[PDB]
């Protein structure tokens, strides 16, 4: 009788079931038109065509995807934001993380993201996103844990990208998980 | 020929540590004093501050310094060990004297001296440590391995002893500490976390024991939860982590061989499944088996003692010991009758281990002849019945 | 007939080497002169910088190579394979050898010139490089692997090699090193995070082992908890990364070969559970055993001595070795019949692991003298007593 | 995956070194014109079967890679009509695990992306080398009591799904190790046609490999006294009588005899190996060598058997 281990996938699928997610809500949120749509996780994700901003995201998530598991991560952020680095809409997947389900309900999730465009007021086109990775030590603690990636570089929670304001919730999902509590909800400002 | 005494404080007394020792000599020097101990009585203040005055193997020329303390009681300290959500206690922790160990040392009876081997290893381990002999040239891991069959008094001896000591060592080690650990919180589900937090564990024992005062007395029951032997089959029976823990452990019961202020004692009645890499590192590797004649004697002894002094007996009568028994010669007289039949139920219980033995007088009370008060002149008899019927108790259970 | 002679120097001085090298030379060439060391020197500025000089093996001065090094006295230097983002640690680095070392290849006795083989082995390895001998018609992967019963000194034998490498080779190489990899701190929760962090782990052995003069002993302890049979550990499925780290240190081991200064000294007390790509990729698959009679009696005389030393045993006393018991022929003329009786002693202690043979001794005044101050006769007889108890520990344990 | 445009200055000595008395070699040659040729000639693989895999098999350390990087070599260079030039890629299935599906993909899709522009031009003959199989069957063998199965047996699933996709072409090769002799349970077993097994070198290789590590000795002067040594044709035309001209080659020969069986890159290593221990000496006359090196293969063996 066989009595056996376990592999688990849990911090990091996240970020990049995130980018599926940010390769939507990019596409979604109106903040990418160079976004093309295309196929996978058997919905109609919207995708972006570059490979260059494919290997943008392999830098700014898949070069943290394994420092980013380290669950002291509580908020990880979409700001949706104009030049001012301050958010109009706060997709907040506050991470509440109890340590094929994930993809089954992220179903509802990608599928519901993309509906969000019908409850997404117009958002003005022309505004960027920023990752904040809400961590359980303030002002960024252990530099090396957000700066792993050697080309990549990382900084300090420097005042600006630091605060967000305007917590106007309706939360467009709350869908609990096994794993994941992926308390999603788009923030409104 | 030394002759050691311990004095019991207690909690309410606060009269400073060497005004009891000036106070004791006076008592113990107006007395001028195997066995045999006294209560705080003969004087109002000294009754004001101890307990209990007890003296361990005539004329006493040479005494000890007195052994006095004060129990702690206060118990176990859960210590958690994960960064989040453990939920589980690993490691209990006792700072000894505690309350609950008193007199466990004295009820466990062996006829056989494991207590003065056990004991006189930690005194040359500090006769070594402090003279400062090279470790390369003579050294030694500081490991204790008991094994026996089930229920001999192996863990009762890994704990009334990580006691014992503090009480001996207080003018060098002055506060002893226990660390009760919860095998079964090491291992884990997950790929690789099995043994990296084994590590941690035997991280935090080593952050207590950098205090050079502490006497840390590390302690795991029932060690083949630990250290399973690491050939089981080459299935997925006994997974890869089950063959990195095993020499986690190794490689951490010698990273903690340099420290003279540890011991490791450690139980288990399987023996056959403890890996050989850790059979061999244990430094004394001592068996302890079921009680022998005297052994059982002394402890019928201290069971109809305990009864008649709690009252579930009728009024009392005396009992004589092997010593005196044998002194005697052995005569039918006024009252040798009760010695030399209690002799005879003794001679009768052997094979049994000490549960059994210490049972007995509740089971042969709770069966047979139940009146809420019995006499000692047929109470025995009840006893007697009790004996057979575990004898008979095991042939129906083949 | 080259002897080599090395001599240690007081961390203390400063002075200039080969001012140094000529002082001892001239103090050789006042000698002229079996394996003998000295620390009672006479000249002022020879106490004043070195401690001892030793001659290691009736030859007088045919030629000698003199070797002086510098023991370090601060500890490893831990080191994170990781990103900080959890705090494991990864491998002690040593540095040329600290003072925990001296002494360490004295300590270690074993039966027949296998340290030689070692020595030499490693030797040829440089002089083979030095002919620039053609890699691919002939080469050799410098896997070294150790394996036997516990307690032979194979995780003693490493660090001791280290040190006598780094000791030897000063003349052609400054400094050593010595990486004693953790094989738990590894694997990781997350799959696929092993094979990152293994890669890691010997790219950072790359980038210590660049300077082609530093010399490096990559150490790993515990091989078959990092190599885990690949067949048979995917038989009852572990997760992915089981088989998927075996793969990956050996590719990174066929790569190492073709750098200048590296041995991988490996140890094993489990040979049927290494692997099979493994145990052929080793060059030396030296086994050492429980040592012999021989061997049992120069461990004997170190700790005699020893416990001389640290006036443990009051009257010092001279013990004849056994190549001086053999011309001495064995008579009884009350001269050396007390290393005749450490001789029976050395026999009948046959097959102990050879960690024991150390730890005896404590153990045998211990329980059996209990006093602090003995003559040489009663701790023999103490010692006989040990042994004899010892076999009685390994019978009942079955 | 690594990564070798022709065979260069690593690649000359083994196939003029490994040495295997079955001629297994000239079989392989053979083997891979007859592929070749039938591919060419566009026969149907119905009727008679056909495919471009060959999987090499047998012990560890017994040449599979570089028998494999050598047959590479000599078949890219004996093709002077066809190919100018050839590829060998020796695809690593380690680095091809990211966290989750939707990176591994992307990773290993840029991967065949490279692989197509590498074959679209068909002017040269390109090789795969995986190096070992089974660490893509494990990975499957865990669908339940293991590891999220949706990032690693998807991801190994479509890998070998690719390995068909590029298999399809005219001038691709498929090159494998296994090194267990009953069967693989990925596609590379059943439907695998050029299944060659590879053992220990017989008694007459050890003679050349022994010879040619002697020869090597020689070139630096490691060996003092250069005397000549003769090819196995000389002893089966002389008829095995000693003299005095041709009694080294009597003592070597018992010494192959005696090694028979050990391994390839262990018969490589024994001349070293004997110098190390049982030399002790800065330069060698051959006489004495040879007893070295049979005390050597003694003591081989001997370790073999200490093993339990
Ligand atoms: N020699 C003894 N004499 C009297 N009682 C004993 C003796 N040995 C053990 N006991 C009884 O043992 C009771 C405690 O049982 P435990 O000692 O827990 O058994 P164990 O001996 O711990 O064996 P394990 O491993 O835990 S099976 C003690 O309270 C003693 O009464
Ligand atoms: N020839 C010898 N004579 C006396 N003592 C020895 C000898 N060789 C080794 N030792 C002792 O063995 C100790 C080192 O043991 P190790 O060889 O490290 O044990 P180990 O092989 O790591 O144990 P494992 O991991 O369970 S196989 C040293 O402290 C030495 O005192
Ligand atoms: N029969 C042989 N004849 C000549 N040279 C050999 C022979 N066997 C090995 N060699 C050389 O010795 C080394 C052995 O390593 P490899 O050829 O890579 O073995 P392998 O094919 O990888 O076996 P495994 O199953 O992967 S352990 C190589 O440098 C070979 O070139």
């Amino acid at each position: 009788r066989q009595d056996l281990n376990f592999g688990q996938v849990v911090a990091d699928v996240l970020c990049e079931f995130l980018e599926v997610a940010v390769h939507l809500i990019l596409y979604v949120r109106e903040v990418y038109g160079i976004f093309q749509k295309r196929k996978k996780y058997n919905v109609p994700v919207q995708m972006s065509c570059h490979p260059e901003l494919n290997q943008y995201i392999q830098d700014t998530l898949h070069c943290v995807k394994p420092l980013l598991e380290k669950n002291d991560v509580e908020k990880v952020v979409v700001v949706i934001l104009d030049k001012e680095h301050r958010p109009v809409e706060k997709f907040v997947f506050e991470i509440t993380q109890p340590p094929s389900h994930v993809e089954q309900l992220l179903r509802a999730f990608i599928l519901k993201i993309s509906v969000c465009d019908a409850v997404l007021d117009h958002n003005p086109p022309g505004c960027t996103f920023t990752v904040l990775v809400h961590t359980r030590e303030a002002a960024t603690r252990n530099m090396e844990k957000i700066q792993v990636i050697k080309d990549f570089p990382w900084i300090l929670a420097d005042e600006q990208d630091v605060h967000m304001h305007d917590p106007r919730l309706i939360p467009l999902k709350t869908m609990t998980s096994d794993i994941l509590k992926m308390q999603l909800y788009v923030e409104e400002r | 020929p030394t002759v050691h005494v311990e004095v019991h404080q207690r909690g309410s007394s606060t009269a400073k540590k060497e005004d009891i020792n000036l106070s004791v000599r006076k008592l113990l020097n107006r007395h001028n004093i195997g066995d045999y101990t006294w209560t705080e009585f003969d004087e109002p203040f000294l009754t004001r501050n101890v307990q209990s005055v007890s003296i361990i193997d005539d004329l006493s020329a040479c005494t000890v310094a007195l052994h006095i303390f004060q129990l702690n009681e206060d118990g176990p300290s859960s210590e958690n060990l994960e960064e989040e959500t453990e939920n589980i206690i690993a490691a209990n922790h006792w700072v000894l004297p505690a309350a609950e160990f008193h007199g466990l040392w004295d009820s466990l009876v062996y006829d056989v001296e494991v207590k003065s081997h056990l004991l006189d290893y930690v005194m040359t381990t500090l006769l070594f440590s402090d003279k400062n002999v090279n470790s390369n040239l003579i050294t030694w891991n500081r490991v204790v391995l008991l094994h026996g069959p089930p229920g001999t008094g192996k863990t009762s001896l890994c704990k009334a002893l990580a006691q014992k000591l503090t009480i001996r060592l207080s003018s060098r080690y002055r506060y002893g500490q226990l660390i009760e650990i919860n095998s079964h919180s090491l291992f884990s589900k997950w790929f690789s976390e099995s043994g990296k937090l084994v590590t941690k564990m035997f991280q935090k024992i080593q952050d207590l024991i950098d205090d050079k005062d502490a006497l840390v007395f590390v302690l795991i029951d029932q060690v083949e939860s630990l250290t399973a032997a690491r050939n089981a089959c080459r299935a997925g029976t006994e997974p890869s982590d089950a063959i990195r823990v095993v020499n986690a452990v190794l490689t951490q019961i010698d990273q903690i061989k340099r420290h003279s202020n540890v011991v490791i004692l450690t139980t288990s009645n399987i023996t056959e499944k403890i890996d050989v890499a850790f059979v061999d590192r244990a430094d004394i590797k001592q068996y302890i088996g079921p009680p022998s004649a005297a052994a059982i004697f002394k402890i019928y002894l201290s069971c109809l003692e305990e009864l008649m002094k709690c009252q579930i007996i009728y009024p009392r009568q005396q009992l004589l010991t092997l010593r005196e028994l044998e002194m005697i010669g052995f005569i039918e007289n006024n009252v040798s009758k009760l010695s030399l039949l209690l002799n005879d139920i003794s001679r009768k219980s052997e094979g049994l281990s000490g549960r059994v033995l210490r049972k007995l007088p509740f089971l042969a009370h709770a069966l047979y002849v139940q009146a809420p008060t019995v006499t000692i002149e047929g109470f025995l008899q009840a006893l007697s019945l009790a004996v057979d019927k575990q004898f008979e108790e095991r042939k129906k259970l083949a």
